[PDB]
């Protein structure tokens, strides 16, 4: 999930 | 790192450029449960702005993808502590919340437990309001918070906490602050700084529980 | 008062006077190598350096002035994180390994024997290392630890602005020792922001540290 | 408190 809006 | 080249105006400028909205709250009984949960809901959707904010913090791009996950991981309740510590600085004994959301600190009892980190952040406000913190300080203490808060659980982080203090002392001495005076208030506001970790860490224990 | 008219140097002086002193933990070969055989260490040895931290509360400048119930206040919020950052000081020339006592030197290896605890032993390491990276200094050591007894619970209790004045003057110190030293006045700065930025992961250590002594 | 006692003595 944090990674998804990080990328 | 290009966050190393640039001018202190020209990160104070790049801090204000990135700063995230102020959201309001649903307003839709009163229960314990009916104000956690707006503040839930209110917490999430400053959680996605925030994941915006950090990608124009300068340095943070340059770090890996799993260091920027660990970094917003320890410090989101810091961040969001701080931002509405700073909203609520001229509304003494209240905290906003949200435009629509303005509680004191009887308000607060509402929920079991939460008076006490009510009264803390009350407390971190008015700290805030005696010193007259400017907005070009907080946005610089809000990306000491996101690049300090996991940086010891490595060089390129350290080099821009550097110059986010160059920058702090420069609009100190901007401002006609003595050099003497330009320490001591660099000082007081990072020692601010302990006790939002501290509220933090007294926050998660709860949110811990309530799951 | 006398600590708002002390010298830089004066301040410093007082500060390295009031020193505690390094104790012993036991060295029991009856005791068995177990958890609680552990935790039995370090409470022992906690709760002797306990007596000496309020002897050295009441040396540091600015606290006698309190009121005691104050004194009490500082004292119970600040205790771990003074016993901390003490533990990080001893242990910055023994790199992976922390020293509780110069008869206790444990790595991270040996502090798996308690449960959570190697969680917090990783990041008193970290601390260690950070210091001996900064190459930090005995008159910065005690600074900060006095720092620490008059801002832990500051926020949490004519008095407030006492210890803040004092805090100011210790701030002074700081940048008296590091001008001293030959540093620039950016490095100043910057080595000041470093230092005082740890107090923040000082604060999480000690935190942490309250819930599973509470548990 | 013993820290009541140990700061008056
Ligand atoms: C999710 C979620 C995240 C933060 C909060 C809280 C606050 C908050 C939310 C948005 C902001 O922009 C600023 C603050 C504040 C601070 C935390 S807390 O420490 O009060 O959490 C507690 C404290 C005591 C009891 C409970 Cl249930 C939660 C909670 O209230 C609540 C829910
Ligand atoms: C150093 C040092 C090493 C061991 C001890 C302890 C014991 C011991 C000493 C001598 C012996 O011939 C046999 C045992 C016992 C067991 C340990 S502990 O479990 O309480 O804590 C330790 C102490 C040292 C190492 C480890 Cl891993 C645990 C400590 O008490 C104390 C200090
Ligand atoms: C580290 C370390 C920890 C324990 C041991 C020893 C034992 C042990 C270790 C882990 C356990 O879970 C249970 C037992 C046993 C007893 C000790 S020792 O007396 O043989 O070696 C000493 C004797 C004195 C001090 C120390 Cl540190 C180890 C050693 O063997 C050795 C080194
Ligand atoms: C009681 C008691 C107090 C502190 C400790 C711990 C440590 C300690 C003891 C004496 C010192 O001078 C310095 C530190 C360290 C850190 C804490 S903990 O957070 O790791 O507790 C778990 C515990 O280990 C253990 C038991």
């Amino acid at each position: 999930i944090l990674h998804r809006l990080l990328q | 790192s290009l966050a190393l080249s640039l001018t202190a105006d020209q990160m104070v400028s790049a801090l204000l450029d990135a700063e995230p909205p102020i959201l309001y709250s649903e307003y839709d009984p009163f229960s314990e449960a009916s104000m956690m949960g707006l503040l839930t809901n209110l917490a999430d959707r400053e959680l996605v702005h925030m994941i915006n904010w950090a990608k124009r913090v300068p340095g943070f791009v340059d770090l890996t993808l799993h260091d920027q996950v660990h970094l917003l991981e320890c410090a989101w309740l810091e961040i969001l502590m701080i931002g509405l510590v700073w909203r609520s600085m001229e509304h003494p004994g209240k905290l906003l919340f949200a435009p629509n959301l303005l509680l004191d600190r009887n308000q607060g009892k509402c929920v079991e437990g939460m008076v006490e980190i009510f009264d803390m952040l009350l407390a971190t406000s008015s700290r805030f309001r005696m010193m007259n913190l400017q907005g070009e300080e907080f946005v610089c203490l809000k990306s000491i918070i996101l690049l300090n808060s996991g940086v010891y659980t490595k060089d390129h982080i350290h080099r821009v906490l550097d110059k986010i203090t160059d920058t702090l002392i420069h609009l100190m001495a901007k401002a006609g602050l003595t050099l003497q005076q330009q320490h001591q208030r660099l000082a007081q506001l990072l020692l601010i700084l302990s006790h939002i970790r501290h509220m933090s860490n007294k926050g998660m224990e709860h949110l811990y529980s309530m799951k």
